[PDB]
């Protein structure tokens, strides 16, 4: 064949791949965190998206932190080897480094590991999309004029 | 040339390569949500996809998104502490090739 | 406008 | 529409809007340098500015760099601990607009 | 006129911007830290690199982190309203968000707070980039076969 | 190869 370049990541396999989006919209009572107002317009704004772009997209609602560490865990078990990418959308409180379950935080990294070139091996290679509204601390932007 | 850490005979790549974390926010920043539209961010996200992702890489997508968000909101609050403040996202990619949703 |  | 959060009358952009950060390594991770060559990251950043920034827009060119360090580059070391290990850089962008070196 | 679309950064003011690169091979035996050999070979490929792009190219070495906060405080009082862009580069030693002079360290907040939209008004809408060739921490990746 |  001609010159082949293998600038873009192959994004024609048979099926896009999964679109996980976790929604945190109301927290246990016991950990002082305020309903997440709005929340639920982003979800179904992401879910529209998102099946537009052809993913199979999976929505959770109000997971605690054992949950979101369990439904990442299966998700990365699952065979990927169809699939040309992953994207998880995380919907929450947060702290930097840090997204809360309804019952608590859970490290970010401890989500992302799961999908470690070496520990999920069907994505090993396919691009992995973490898309994350959350807070990352108490710093606020006052601007500037333009 | 030569020497000791290039040209392997077997091809590794890092376990942390091929991800893209797409933050609402800089780091140490609050992120903003409107509690009737969603937040400034992913409502930003979903207009530029909508419009974009037949067309433009992901990257060029996501700086989109970030002129959206930086130049379209600023908060409103009762609360002086909180009033007009702004938000820029922060794309962080690790990806090792161009993305198109297309093909 | 709230934060999260 | 209408509502509390956008369309102000007086523009303002974020104080933290239009930075990039071109970090050698992901968070966390150690960096590597050759003693004779230099760093992977600037050896390769260089080389794929001469070669494309007349060319490709800047977050492309660090797409590249992205993957020259992550495929070509592996550490030797006498020290198992340090041996045989990998490097992927990390593209931290707070842009709003597309970034070409040319005009 | 016709169109006008706003796409791209405006990169065609009479300068395209300082380049400045700060090169910390050598440091002082109080600290403990080692020398950073190979790293006058970056300096080197970069002051290249940026001049065949039209940068005005200020190389540093072996700067404490007074000299490096003074430096950075200097640059950002410049008028830099007939500059298109901002370059910075760092070689160095670091852990995560740090950078360290030749007697210590200086957090990389402090350094880019000086760029700050509100605090650098002629590089307002212009890009700042920091690139950064120093450690973040003191994991290490053991990779994936592909 | 040495670290930074």
């Amino acid at each position: 064949s001609g010159i082949s370049l293998d600038n873009s990541y192959k994004m024609d396999y048979p099926e896009m791949g999964l679109c996980i989006i976790i929604n945190n919209k109301n927290f246990h009572k016991s950990t002082g965190m305020t309903s997440r107002s709005g929340t639920d317009v982003d979800a179904a704004n992401l879910r529209e998206t998102f099946r537009n772009l052809k993913y199979e997209v999976r929505n959770k609602n109000d997971l605690t932190r054992e949950e979101i560490v369990e439904l990442m865990r299966d998700v990365s078990k699952e065979d990927h080897s169809k699939r040309s990418s992953f994207v998880c959308v995380l919907l929450s409180h947060g702290e930097e480094g840090i997204i809360f379950g309804t019952n608590g935080p859970v490290d970010l990294k401890k989500i992302t590991n799961f999908f470690r070139g070496d520990r999920c091996r069907s994505l090993t290679g396919k691009p992995k999309l973490f898309i994350i509204q959350a807070c990352r601390g108490t710093e606020l932007d006052c601007g500037i004029e333009t | 040339a030569s020497g000791v850490d290039d040209d392997m005979a077997c091809h590794k790549i890092p376990v942390e390569a091929d991800f893209l974390y797409a933050y609402s926010t800089a780091p140490g920043y609050y992120s903003w949500r409107n509690s009737k539209d969603g937040s400034w961010f992913i409502q930003s996200l979903c207009a530029m996809l909508k419009q974009y992702a037949d067309k433009l890489e992901f990257m060029h997508i996501l700086t989109r998104v970030n002129r959206k968000v930086a130049t379209e909101f600023e908060s409103f609050s009762f609360d002086a502490t909180f009033h007009a403040k702004k938000q820029i996202p922060c794309i962080v990619s690790m990806l090792t090739k161009e993305l198109y949703f297309y093909h | 406008d709230e934060v999260d």
